[PDB]
């Protein structure tokens, strides 16, 4: 994790798996390296390539003086070692959630947009519900989710046909129901939507 | 080849205020008629800013910190500065990834370079062609390639105020090079001129380089002239 730091903030998938057949040679792997020693530590998603001869003062160095001694590890194999000596070849799957143009769909057939309230729209991260309807609003192409006051998603530019519409919720509200007497009548209780009729 | 000129004069370091600027779109969201606040790398309002005025015996182009993240500019009629190295040490065995544009296309590519100590376009002064480029040599275990899409760019020389303003901000921030970019005509001579921009990005660059120094590319009048193009150089803060 010294050299090769996940961060705490953004965050994908990581997969290992065991390579016993085919790294771990009977004779040995020498191939693999990993620093141990460098001055400080690593910022997350960045590494040193570069075989900077280490000294823990800070000098320049040429080996094998006095605490002059190489970065890398020789990081070996063997098939006969246990399993928490095995390779195993680690590929890590960082996402983006900045949203910007996407590129990976995982495939849906994409339907047709329709102006009908209450469609449950996928858009490419979007799992919402709402009311599609075509708006004005500017959208500069390097930004395609519009906010307006708060954390829900007010305006979506539509990723096939670049078409600018705002979202309007399920008109949801409270119902609420006029009775007289049950004694007197238990005729018709009548509603309140508190919607557009 | 690393072709350094003899005489190479020191920058004064005549410092400016970023009067209203640095101020960029901080991520891919429309937002419409709000006041919003925003907890990430921006200039901040008045902060000293380190002139470099470019004349025929000064030439400004040192090894600058880069420091958690760069405001940058450049009052240009020429398009003189275009060229950005971002390296550890500056030299063979770091990492550095180099941002240029040869007056046709964007070229961002980094790799280990051997840098050499004094970068130049060898350009003639009342021509104004590019001939040759020698910034690199050798180009050793590289990691990145990346050619963008193509345009246009005049190169030869003026002489008056300055008709352009690019208006760039560079943020490493986990191994993702941000840059961002505005402009604007402006009426000037040296001073950056007060007043406020938008930025907008371009580039989420995959590069997970140690950024720890910089410098700038500038594009030398061919026993060498430069002409009047000043650039500026901010520092961001969270
Ligand atoms: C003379 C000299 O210092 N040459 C350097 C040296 O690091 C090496 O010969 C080469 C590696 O590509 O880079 C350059
Ligand atoms: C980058 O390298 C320099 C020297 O090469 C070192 O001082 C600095 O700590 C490094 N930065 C990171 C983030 O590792
Ligand atoms: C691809 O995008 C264009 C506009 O960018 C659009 O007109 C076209 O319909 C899209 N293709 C399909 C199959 O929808
Ligand atoms: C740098 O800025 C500080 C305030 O941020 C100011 O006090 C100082 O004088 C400035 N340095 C100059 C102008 O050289
Ligand atoms: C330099 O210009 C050429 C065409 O003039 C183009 O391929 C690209 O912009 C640059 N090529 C590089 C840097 O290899
Ligand atoms: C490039 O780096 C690899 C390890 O990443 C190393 O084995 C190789 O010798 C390097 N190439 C040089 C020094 O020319």
């Amino acid at each position: 994790d010294y050299n090769y730091k996940l961060p705490d903030d953004f965050m994908g998938c990581v997969l290992a798996w065991n390579t016993r057949n085919i790294d771990a040679t009977s004779t040995g792997n020498y191939n693999y390296k990993y620093r141990y020693l460098r001055h400080g530590k690593l910022r997350p998603f960045e590494r040193d390539i570069s075989n900077v001869p280490f000294s823990p003062d800070g000098k320049p160095c040429t080996p094998p003086a006095l605490n002059c001694y190489w970065p890398l590890n020789d990081y070996g194999f063997y098939t006969t070692t246990g399993i928490g000596y095995q390779p195993y070849r680690v590929v890590v799957l960082s996402f983006e959630l900045l949203n910007a143009p996407a590129t990976v769909c995982g495939p849906k057939l994409s339907t047709d947009l329709i102006k009908n309230q209450c469609v449950n729209f996928n858009f490419n991260g979007l799992t919402g519900t709402g009311v599609l309807t075509p708006s004005s609003k500017r959208f500069q192409p390097f930004q395609q989710f519009g906010r307006d006051v708060s954390d829900f998603t007010d305006s979506v530019r539509d990723p096939k046909t670049s078409e600018i519409l705002d979202i309007s919720p399920c008109s949801f509200g409270g119902v609420s129901v006029i009775t007289p007497g049950t004694n007197a009548s238990s005729e018709v209780a009548v509603l309140y939507q508190d919607v557009n009729c | 080849r690393c072709t350094t000129f003899d005489d190479v004069q020191a920058p004064n370091y005549t410092q400016h205020t970023s009067s209203m600027r640095g101020v960029y779109y901080p991520d891919e969201i429309f937002r419409s008629d709000t006041l919003y606040l925003t907890q990430d790398l921006f200039l901040p309002f008045y902060s000293n800013v380190t002139g470099f005025h470019t004349i025929n015996h000064t030439f400004d182009n040192p090894v600058i910190p880069f420091k958690d993240g760069i405001y940058f500019a450049a009052t240009e009629k020429s398009n003189v500065v275009r060229g950005w190295v971002f390296g550890s040490t500056m030299n063979n065995k770091s990492q550095s990834v180099i941002i240029i544009n040869n007056s046709t296309n964007v070229v961002i590519r980094a790799c280990n370079f051997e840098l050499c100590d004094n970068p130049f376009f060898a350009v003639s002064k009342p021509m104004g062609t590019q001939t040759h480029t020698m910034i690199f040599d050798n180009a050793f275990n590289c990691t990145f390639e990346y050619i963008s899409d193509a345009f246009s760019l005049d190169v030869s020389e003026k002489s008056g105020n300055f008709k352009h303003l690019r208006e760039f901000v560079f943020k490493n921030k986990d191994g993702f090079l941000y840059v961002y970019k505005g402009y604007q005509p402006i009426d000037v001579v040296r001073d950056l001129p007060s007043g406020f921009n938008t930025l907008k990005p371009i580039f989420k660059l995959p590069l997970g380089i140690n950024i720890t120094n910089f410098r700038a590319i500038l594009t030398a009048f061919s026993t060498w002239g430069t002409s009047a193009a000043a650039y500026f150089v901010g520092y961001l803060k969270p």
